[PDB]
């Protein structure tokens, strides 16, 4: 069993401090070069630290004097200590066996790091109505909660033909949004009831919103 | 600073093809290469190291080759578990830290099909709040390049509005992408012909849909 | 040499000219740490030591004291307290060729790091996880040497550059090492403050009458007084009268 | 790292006593001429603190 395990990761402020720690079996952490990398959302691989078997570290210029590397021989773990994170260090953090010139051949699974000021807070639920003018299509429009993740469904499920539940954007207010459509016969407007069901558990909120032809 | 430059961005390919991805070095790195392959939401997985040698269980069909600035990854027989994105690694580089290329998403090819466009007013509950939403939506199409092109009043828009793209659909191969546009209400009100228009290889003119405040 | 088995040269009992060294515009890179490399020539060491090596150009500046990297930590170590010189140039016209130069090696795998001037020519397999290698590579079990395989079109990061570390050892036993010293001409008739090969005074050098030895140097009068001196060039044997004086 | 706090590093002489030397010129390390031009053996007396 040759596999790393990553854990720690969770939301933050911005200032706060976090421990993430990275189990290994298989390889042993302090008989080789062993990275952090971290991948923001959208973005590329970025590397983060570095410890080599001799004891030597780096790190990355933008986390210098606030990230510490190490690790416990006796539990064969290496520990990234994060602190004054900021909103830009929100990534996955992936710890890694570094081969050099034989490359990185063992990753582990990730684990999450959300920095943010945002107050949790539950989605508004607008309707994305069919226009007057063979299908049509509506929607709904989940706008403004955090954190991730919210779920929809169509009709309590029995709607999922044609549904399509865009992955989130994150707004310059550091909120979250996401709209969820799906096309449907225009000759069902009118005898077709359909409703959008929004769940967001980090703040207990399910919304459902019905999605009618606009009256003009 | 050495630089890593991939191309192409993204390639379409049907299983069974002869896949090549290219990596260049901006100055002489010798084989000092990997590439490696990455699924959304997985940790990436080293395929290639030394520029020339595989690693260990990765199947055979995956092959690396060049020395030096100019360097290939070769895919004889794109198999179903290929679809991905792939890319490369300078190795033992200085300063510290790990330079990867752009990256190059391989999708499933299809035959183009242009997108249904439908754009959506905000609501009268949303404007009740202080903020419209515009909602524009392409529906089902590919390739996945598309543009979109807010107007407002004739007035070309940017800098205010956020895309979001789904996955290739896992039954007829498309894409979906949707586009908002965000205004203060008091701004909103000061316009009345609100469009995105719509660009794509299967459209063989730029296609609008708009609707009139108040209409 | 591969900078994991370096090369060593113990120099002693000769005199060394560094106005070869310094003077020479065919350096890039030219450190030295407790020592002025001008004022050098006038210093005596007990030993002299070169170290000798090929690392990449981006490894050069780990050959300095309190330096980490593969190289300082694996390959090559230099202790905090260096007094020596650290003199590197690229070779990249050299020590790379067009299928690349796979002769010079480094340590790649190490537990832990190297103490300063170690040396480690091992080649066992390196144990990097649970289960023992026993001499078989594989899977977490990997030769801990590794190929620089210089090429010509690599960047100067990657090209090879030629190191050579002079350290000046000096223990409680006779110094063996100096630097050149030279002299200058010598006038006669005329009152000078001289300086032969140990002794220093003030007077007038004359042709003498005197048949010295081939053994002797300094003459001596009755009265413990230095007489006369033989010439460290010229084989000529000078009669030192001391520059006239007297009360007024 | 602070390094407003300098110190001299060379100098053709050493200073006689209570004197106080706040020059700029660039010492000559070696044997080329430097002509305020700092370089190869052209240093800048000044070093900072750490
Ligand atoms: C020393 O060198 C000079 C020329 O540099 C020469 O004329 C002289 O004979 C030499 N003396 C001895 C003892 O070799």
């Amino acid at each position: 069993q040759v596999q790393l395990v990553e854990s720690g990761g969770g939301l933050i402020q911005p200032g706060g401090s976090l421990r993430l720690s990275c189990a290994a079996s298989g390889v042993t952490v302090s008989s080789n070069y062993m990275s952090w990398v971290r991948q923001a959302p959208g973005k590329g691989l970025e590397w983060v630290s570095i410890i080599y078997s001799g004891g030597t570290t780096y790190y990355a210029d933008s986390v210098k004097g606030r990230f510490t590397i190490s690790r416990d021989s006796s539990m064969n773990t290496l520990y990234l200590q994060m602190n004054s994170l900021r909103a830009e260090d929100t990534a996955v953090y992936y710890c890694a066996r570094d081969l050099m010139v034989y490359g990185i051949d063992v990753w582990g699974q990730g684990t999450t790091v959300t920095v943010s000021s945002a107050s949790t807070k539950g989605p508004s639920v607008f309707p994305l109505a069919p226009s007057s003018k063979g299908t049509a299509a509506l929607g709904c429009l989940v706008k403004d909660y955090f954190p991730e993740p919210v779920t929809v469904s169509w009709n309590s499920g029995a709607l999922t033909s044609g549904v399509h539940t865009f992955p989130a954007v994150l707004q310059s207010s550091g909120l979250y949004s996401l709209s969820s459509v799906v096309t449907v016969p225009s000759s069902s407007l009118g005898t077709q009831t359909y409703i959008c069901n929004v769940n967001h558990k980090p703040s207990n909120t399910k919304v459902d919103k019905k999605v009618e032809p606009k009256s003009c | 600073e050495i630089v890593m430059t991939q191309s192409p961005s993204s390639l379409s390919a049907s299983v069974g093809d002869r896949v090549t991805i290219t990596c260049r070095a901006s100055q002489g790195i010798s084989s000092y290469l990997a590439w490696y392959q990455q699924k959304p939401g997985k940790a990436p997985k080293l395929l290639i190291y030394a520029a020339s040698t595989l690693q260990s269980g990765v199947p055979s069909r995956f092959s690396g080759s060049g020395s030096g600035t100019d360097f290939t990854l070769t895919i004889s027989s794109l198999q179903p578990e290929d679809f991905a994105t792939y890319y490369c690694q300078q190795l033992d580089s200085y300063p510290p830290g790990y330079t990867f290329g752009q990256g190059t998403k391989v999708d499933i090819k299809r035959t183009v099909a242009a997108p249904s466009v439908f754009i959506f007013p905000p609501s009268d509950e949303q404007l009740k709040s202080g903020t419209a939403s515009v909602v524009c939506l392409l529906n089902n199409f590919y390739p996945r390049e598309a543009k979109v092109q807010w107007k407002v009043d004739n007035a070309l828009q940017s800098g205010n509005s956020q895309e979001s793209v789904t996955e290739q659909d896992s039954k007829d191969s498309t894409y979906s992408l949707s586009s908002t546009l965000t205004l203060s209400k008091a701004d909103y009100e000061k316009h009345k012909v609100y469009a995105c228009e719509v660009t794509h290889q299967g459209l063989s003119s730029p296609v609008t849909k708009s609707f009139n405040r108040g209409e | 040499a591969s900078v994991y088995a370096w090369n060593r040269k113990r120099i002693s009992n000769c005199v060394a000219d560094y106005s070869v060294l310094y003077n020479s515009a065919s350096f890039s890179t030219f450190k030295c740490y407790g020592v002025s490399p001008t004022k050098l020539n006038d210093l005596c060491f007990t030993n002299v030591y070169a170290d000798s090596f090929v690392i990449r150009g981006d490894e050069v500046r780990q050959i300095a004291p309190g330096q980490t990297g593969k190289i300082a930590d694996y390959n090559y170590k230099l202790p905090d307290d260096f007094t020596g010189c650290v003199i590197a140039w690229n070779s990249n016209n050299l020590d790379s060729k067009v299928g690349g130069n796979y002769n010079y090696l480094y340590r790649l795998f190490r537990k832990s790091n190297l103490k300063p001037f170690e040396r480690d020519i091992s080649t066992e397999i390196y144990q990097a996880g649970s289960t023992p290698c026993n001499g078989v590579e594989g899977f977490n079990c990997y030769f801990p040497l590794q190929s620089y395989g210089f090429q010509p079109t690599n960047g100067v990061g990657y090209q090879p550059y030629r190191v050579v570390v002079l350290s000046f050892e000096l223990l409680h036993a006779p110094a063996t090492v100096c630097g050149p010293k030279k002299s200058t001409n010598l006038v006669k008739n005329k009152c000078v403050n001289f300086n032969f090969n140990g002794l220093t005074g003030t007077g007038v050098l004359t042709e003498s009458n005197k048949k010295f030895l081939p053994f002797q140097q300094f003459g001596r009068d009755i009265a413990d007084t230095t007489d006369a001196v033989r010439d460290p060039q010229t084989l000529e044997i000078l009669d030192i009268t001391p520059c006239s004086f007297g009360g007024v």
